[PDB]
C-alpha cells in the first residue's frame, strides 16, 4: 500500500460484526436498561430483543 | 469389527424448548 495512489487502491480497515443470533442466552446486549419483572397481568414486554 | 446402531445416533437439533409435538 503506497500513499499516493486513488482510494479504491489505498487501504481499508474492515471489521465484520456477526450475529451469534440464537435462541441461547444473551452474552451481549445493547444499551437498554431493564424495568423491574410484573407477573400475572396483561403487559408490553421485550427480552433480550 | 462390527455392529448395528439400532436406533442410537438422534441428537437435540436446536436449543428450543418443546413439549407434547411430533416434529420435524
Amino acid at each position: 500500500f503506497q500513499p499516493t495512489y486513488g482510494v479504491g487502491y489505498q487501504p481499508y480497515r474492515v471489521v465484520v460484526l456477526s450475529f451469534e443470533l440464537l435462541h441461547a442466552p444473551a452474552t451481549v446486549c445493547g444499551p437498554k436498561k431493564s424495568t423491574n419483572l410484573v407477573k400475572n397481568k396483561c403487559v408490553n414486554f421485550n427480552f433480550n430483543g | 469389527a462390527y455392529t448395528n446402531s439400532f436406533t442410537r445416533g438422534v441428537y437435540y437439533p436446536d436449543k428450543v424448548f418443546r413439549s407434547s409435538v411430533l416434529h420435524s
